[PDB]
RNA sequence: GUCUCCGUAGUGUAGCGGUUAUCACGUUCGCCUAACACGCGAAAGGUCCUCGGUUCGAAACCGGGCGGAAACACCA
RNA sequence: CGUCGCUACUACCGAUUGGAUGGUUUAGUGAGGCCCUCGGAUCGGCCCCGCCGGGGUGCCCUGGCGGAGCGCUG
RNA sequence: AAUGAGUCCACUUUAAAUCCUUUAACGAGGAUCCAUUGGAGGGCAAGUCUGGUGCCAGCAGCCGCGGUAAUUCCAGCUCCAA
RNA sequence: GGUGACCACGGGUGACGGGGAAUCAGGGUUCGAUUCCGGAGAGGGAGCCUGAGAAACGGCUACCACAUCCAAGGAAGGCAGCA
RNA sequence: UACCUGGUUGAUCCUGCCAGUAGCAUAUGCUUGUCUCAAAGAUUAAGCCAUGCAUGUCUAAGUACGCACGGCCGGUACAGUGAAACUGCGAAUGGCUCAUUAAAUCAGUUAUGGUUCCUUUGGUCGCUCGCCACUUGGAUAACUGUGGUAAUUCUAGA
């Protein structure tokens, strides 16, 4: 055999992300019925009755209390053609770092939109969030997604045809402004709550006959989300490459001691080799490695790992780290790096010296510009000017940074996930770049 | 739903009750009760599942001079179940929680009334055993 | 969990089971567990109830009282043999020892007869 | 992770959506003394933690992020 | 040399029938094991003996159903 | 001219290895294949050298040094101890 | 009646005892958790079965403190052994 | 290797302490080419532990009718190899730690004529007058089969 791939589930608040997410997994052998009957219990118990399948993957105590995703979950469900293990959305400006953690960290994008009277129209404005979770998708280096329709009961009529038209049209009117092509991205109208459109062919839906998806690599065409997530392309995996691991968290459990859990990016990690951390710069170990209550001897890339090193603490190495391995050339702290950004939505001009948050691979330190090296062009690095004074939204330019706090970059040369990277202010997304150039201590 | 019924409350203000919790207090004394409008020379009482007002008089010095709210979780005081049961339990005893309902402590000793752990579930949770 | 005789109630109690009393075999020599055992009167809360037939009825039941079974291997013992044949004294005990014949494919024919003891 | 509060000359830190100011110093500083000391004279000194929104313009109205300062949770 | 005035630091006294954490115990309650006196849910032997049986010749050598002797016993 | 520290074949060792000892073949002229840690007023061996600082920064286990010509700070050189 | 200024009794110990270790004119002053001997203990107490030998804990039972699973009816714990 | 030196004073003899000096024994800082030995979670927490292992054992000489193999030499109780299980023994040794413990443990000395003692070894085993002995009775393992619980090195009935 099975080969690995990861999924995020992407869209507005209240359109059922977590629900969705965790009625798939009950569908697809992920636990059995007496615990999610305990959990429903517990729900009714509380009184957030619906939000039922949401404590699948929402184990927190606020998260269950305020009903409100705040946190990445980790859960995993094998299908019919290979394993997957999902990502389930925070899917809130509050928590947008947490969202760009999850979704920098994945293969493939599920763009669930809520099919409602209402909440399709909220979800789509500037205060909106489907706007953003597919355009960091789309910055962060996904670039095959799956766009469903959430909520088809609750719409009224309930099952509408012209509704779901509607909805494909206006996603596709968009998305084709975000570089993803809806000719390759599949549409699928799903009830999560409900339980519709999921495993089976749907009975109270039969005016949707079948997506249709035309890549270059193969031709798709089926009836679920679950078939639609089976025909998902296998990512290109670069295993030659030197080992890199941005890391998602860490844990203290015991009798095993901190086991930080990353993803396996190039190269592939296996117990009894030493490994290096990139800010913090501490050599370590490796004794074990598993992934989702399963060892393992080797770890491919693109998979979700936890290995345990030895003698470090859970306050030594936190989350947004980078671990590479010790023997090939490690990951070094970024003291400076070149980076070139496209402004996207800024209103006020962007000068030599303002604080954005930066956000390369999982983690989120704030830079500042020092200076402005060349204004290019919005595609193919097109020279156009030299030292512009200012800069404004609609452009791209090469500019040379300095983080503030310690932090680690690559190029996007040597290690193309690691060179994504996206830039926030006004609690907005003003900026999306890749770097190109890094210089080292 | 489903709203409480009206229970027997034998339990008026200044009543000392137990702390049936591991947060260190040993008592409970009752100053008022939650939703209580009231009445000229009626003292405010409180039945098994009622919100209170409580200062702890002897425990942990931390907790004594203060005013926590309380939920009460046994009573001496017999209760008709709407069934024809009269339940009653060997001691006063009740809980510090917040004004959201979550217990301070983790761990709750002695059975709970039915009527206050199908009221308050973070109650209830903690409960080792149910009456 | 199993009934014990003699606990003369209905529900469950703990016992401090030592060797060879019921619902227990020691782990090692001299041990005793406190362990759980349903009384001895059946009521509605039971999962199965053993029963034996004390005496054969009018006819017969399908699958339990047709095509009896065969004890697999007969007496060991010399004296087992000379009562279960009726002999009186040293007539051709070796002989009236019961032979268990066993056939398997790839296996060549052959009967097995057991020391016979004392 | 979740919440509660605090964060303004270098400190002491008032404050008002139309003004971050003053005070005690600390320092600098003409001023003496070989040097002190002792007094004499003036000053500088603030992104209101920090970034935003609101607003005709806000430190402060609102919201975040940062640090502290208290809890509360956090078990592949 | 000492009082007084300012600033630090260290201890002392001090209402608060202060507070906290250990240790040793009076008294009350008291699980559990062990011993003693009972207790007898069951499991066996003899008396089996309603009888066909029976051989040294109704007088059984007993090869089985069966009641149950409704006692003696372990 | 002589050798190792290292690469490295084999033997040996060993339950099996490793290491040591053997032994092939490479392996040294800044032999750059680079010895450091503390000191140079006294105790206590070693500078009344030079440049900065100017009772500041700092040194100093103790005496003490430093307020514009520092044998004591910060540096270079040169010396001392192991 | 018994024991006490020939130090009883009580308290402290950052006390397991000894063979020994450091220092070294001689005399001494400190240190001995640590591989040998002897003792004690197995989270804190307590009570037991077996066996020649245990108040055993990589045996059991009960309480207390922690603490694992649970379909919430129960069940299972003791690294001051090697890691 | 039976050892001193600086500091109260304008200067001198002293008392006297401070400081210097040397060793080992813990930590730490800097540095580190070879090789032989070699301590190592004692000091604070005898605090808390996931996982894995650390106690099992058969000769000709106690019990094999497991087909799980296999010689049959063919008219035979059992050839033989042997799982499992019963039986016997061991698991009270070893290993770890130093919390308790101040005539207590412990060291030397001495006694048990005041006690017990598996095993090994050596004695003793016709010393007793008293209708199976050419060998007595029953049950239970292992094994077949029916199950229960979510679970356990849990077990019931036949
Ligand atoms: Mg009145
Ligand atoms: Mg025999
Ligand atoms: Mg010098
Ligand atoms: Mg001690
Ligand atoms: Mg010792
Ligand atoms: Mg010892
Ligand atoms: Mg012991
Ligand atoms: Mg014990
Ligand atoms: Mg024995």
């Amino acid at each position: 055999e099975k080969t690995h791939i990861n999924i995020v589930v992407i869209g507005h608040v209240d359109s059922g992300k977590s629900t969705t997410t965790g009625h798939l997994i009950y569908k697809c052998g992920g636990i059995d019925k007496r615990t999610i009957e305990k959990f429903e219990k517990e729900a009714a118990e509380m009184g957030k009755g619906s939000f039922k399948y949401a404590w699948v993957l929402d184990k927190l105590k606020a998260e269950r209390e305020r009903g409100i995703t705040i946190d990445i979950s980790l859960w995993k469900f094998e299908t019919s053609k290979y394993y997957v293990t999902i990502i389930d959305a925070p899917g809130h400006r509050d928590f947008i770092k947490n969202m760009i953690t999850g979704t920098s960290q994945a293969d493939c994008a599920v763009l669930i939109v809520a099919a409602g009277v209402g909440e399709f129209e909220a979800g789509i404005s500037k205060n909106g969030q489907t706007r953003e979770h597919a355009l960091l998708a789309y910055t962060l280096g996904v670039k095959q997604l799956i766009v469903g329709v959430n909520k088809m009961d609750s719409t009224e009529p309930p099952y509408s045809q012209k509704r779901y038209e509607e909805i494909v049209k206006e996603v596709s009117t968009y998305i084709k402004k975000i570089g993803y092509n809806p000719d390759t991205v599949a549409f699928v109208p799903i009830s999560g709550w409900n339980g519709d459109n999921m495993l089976e062919p749907s009975a109270n839906m039969p005016w949707f006959k079948g997506w249709k998806v035309t890549r270059k690599d193969g031709n798709a065409s089926g009836t679920t989300l679950l078939e639609a997530l089976d025909c998902i392309l296998p990512p290109t995996r670069p295993t030659d490459k030197p080992l890199r691991l941005p890391l998602q968290d860490v844990y203290k459990i015991g009798g095993i001691g901190t086991v930080p859990v990353g993803r396996v990016e190039t190269g592939v990690l296996k117990p009894g080799m030493v490994v290096t951390f990139a800010p913090v710069n501490v050599t370590t170990e490796v004794k074990s490695v598993e992934m989702h209550h399963e060892a393992l001897s080797e770890a491919l890339p693109g998979d979700n790992v936890g290995f345990n090193v030895k003698n470090v603490s859970v306050k030594d190495v936190r989350r947004g780290n980078v671990a590479g391995d010790s023997k090939n050339d490690p990951p070094m702290e970024a003291a400076g790096f070149t980076a070139q950004v496209i402004i996207l939505n800024h209103p006020g001009q962007i000068s030599a010296g303002y604080a954005p948050v930066l956000d390369c691979h999982t983690a989120h330190i704030a830079c500042k510009f020092a200076e402005l090296k060349e204004k290019i062009d919005r595609r193919s690095g097109k020279k156009l000017e030299d030292g512009p004074k200012f800069l404004k939204s609609g452009d791209a330019a090469i500019v040379d940074m300095v983080p503030g706090k310690p932090m680690c970059v690559e190029s996007f040369s040597d290690y193309p996930p690691l060179g994504r990277f996206a830039v926030r202010d006004m609690r907005q997304t003003v900026a999306v770049g890749v770097i190109k150039a890094v210089d080292k201590k | 739903s489903g709203a409480k019924f009206r229970i027997s409350l034998g339990l008026p203000v200044g009543a000392v009750i137990n702390c049936a919790d591991n947060t260190g207090a040993k008592n409970l004394y009752i100053i008022s009760v939650k939703g209580i409008k009231g009445r000229l020379n009626r003292l405010p009482a409180a039945g098994v599942g009622d919100m209170v007002m409580a200062t702890v008089k002897k425990g942990k010095p931390e907790l004594r001079k203060k005013v926590h709210p309380a939920v009460v979780i046994r009573q001496r005081k017999s209760y008709r179940r709407k069934d024809g049961v009269f339940l009653y339990f060997e001691d006063n005893a009740g809980v510090i929680v917040n004004n959201k309902g979550e217990m301070k402590g983790s761990a709750i000793t002695g059975p709970v009334a039915k009527e206050c752990a199908d009221l308050w579930p973070r109650i209830a949770s903690n409960a080792g055993s149910i009456a | 969990f199993p009934m014990k005789q003699g606990v003369l109630t209905h529900g469950r109690v703990r016992l401090l089971l030592s060797k060879g009393h019921s619902c227990y075999r020691p782990r090692r020599t001299g041990e005793r567990k406190r362990k759980s055992v349903r009384g001895c009167i059946v009521d509605a809360n039971l999962s199965v109830l053993n029963l034996v037939i004390v005496k054969k009825g009018e006819k017969d039941i399908p699958g339990l009282t047709d095509t009896t079974v065969p004890r697999r291997l007969g007496p060991k013992r010399a004296s087992r043999i000379r009562k279960l044949f009726n002999l009186s004294k040293e007539d051709d005990v070796r002989q009236y020892v019961v032979r268990k014949p066993l056939n398997k494919e790839g296996k060549k024919p052959r009967t097995k007869a057991p020391k016979i003891q004392r």
